[PDB]
């Protein structure tokens, strides 16, 4: 009972099918957020975007997969409006509140709505990067506190 | 280790600190000395640009993103904040991070009006990897208040109104010489 990660069913920002076994196969990001407008902004999905621009060619070879906790308001279309200021090789994924819920116990992520004061809210989260290797099981966190070209040749030892 | 000539910066910081509250509630006052690191950006005309180019001034440095809505929302009070309060004293430094159709963010200020802010951009966002190193990148936008000599009299991560009179207050108190 005590290990990170689990089986999952979702959609990317192009509404394509997404799981845990056709992320096999590569080292992979795992991490959690939202798109909907925040009074300030999270720099999860903009680091690894950096991460992943550092990494030139070899981002082919890795999976970046970003999943909202927040499924009430994420959808693919607003994964895909969200992703488009970002690397191309991130995938945003949704699903019923359900499926989320699934990841997110499996994860053991931490996500709470936070009323923003100005009529609406923030879905506050771990914000973690979770490493998987190449058949899904998790390695460690991996870490942003570091130059995106220190991050990058770190993720290339796996490739 | 607090760089000493940034001693200075940090007694700036206790006398403005009564006017850290309301609008401006959320900056979070320098209390040991931090001189920031020289950040390489260009402007309008694509020559390169410093930190240090703007010595001898008290500036406003924010960093920016479409991607950000916060942080796009915020450019017409720091436009405001400009010109009203720039002068031989004192600048708003806010750069650009788009790394992705650079065209897109020049687009937003001239079909917004917004001209007093030049257009500063470092589209390697190498200037959003410099404050996150030092603990002054929380979030997007993030925005420094830096002395003439570089150093470091607050910060606050997140959006404000700066064309306030709440902002405004803060800042001339700040603001020399």
């Amino acid at each position: 009972p005590a290990a990170i990660g689990g089986p999952f069913q979702l959609t990317d920002q192009n509404g394509k099918a997404v799981t845990d076994k056709s992320l096999k196969g590569k080292p992979t990001l795992i991490f959690f957020g939202y798109t909907h407008s925040p009074d300030v902004c999270p720099t999860s999905l903009f680091e690894i975007s950096e991460v992943l621009r550092a990494m030139g060619k070899d981002a082919d070879k890795v999976n970046a997969i970003f999943i909202s906790v927040d499924p009430e308001r994420d959808t693919p279309a607003t994964m895909k409006n969200y992703l488009s200021s970002f690397d191309p090789h991130l995938e945003g994924l949704s699903g019923d509140p359900a499926e989320i819920a699934k990841v997110i116990t499996s994860y053991r992520v931490y996500a709470k709505k936070v009323p923003t004061k100005d009529g609406d809210y923030t879905m506050d989260h771990t914000a973690l990067i979770y490493l998987m290797d190449r058949d899904g099981r998790f390695v460690s966190p991996f870490n942003l506190k570091r130059t995106p070209e220190e991050a990058a040749a770190d993720l290339k030892r796996y490739l | 280790t607090g760089d000493p000539a940034c001693r200075a910066a940090v007694a700036t910081a206790q006398k403005i600190a009564p006017l850290a509250h309301g609008e401006v509630a959320a900056l979070t006052m320098a209390s040991a000395p931090l001189k920031l690191p020289d950040l390489a950006f260009e402007d309008a005309d694509g020559k390169p640009k410093k930190l240090s180019d703007f010595r001898g001034k008290t500036l406003l440095v924010n960093l920016w993103a479409t991607w950000c809505v916060p942080s796009r929302k915020e450019m017409p009070a720091l436009d405001e904040l400009q010109g009203k309060l720039s002068g031989p004293n004192f600048e708003v430094v806010a750069i650009n991070i788009d790394t992705r159709d650079p065209e897109k963010p020049k687009t937003f200020l001239k079909e917004a009006n917004l001209t007093r802010l030049g257009y500063f951009n470092d589209q390697k966002a190498k200037v959003f990897q410099d404050l996150k190193a030092i603990g002054r990148a929380l979030g997007m936008p993030t925005s420094v208040l830096v002395d003439p000599q570089g150093c470091e009299i607050a910060t606050i991560a997140g959006p404000a109104e700066w064309a306030s009179e709440d902002a405004l207050k803060l800042i001339r108190a700040a603001t020399g010489k």
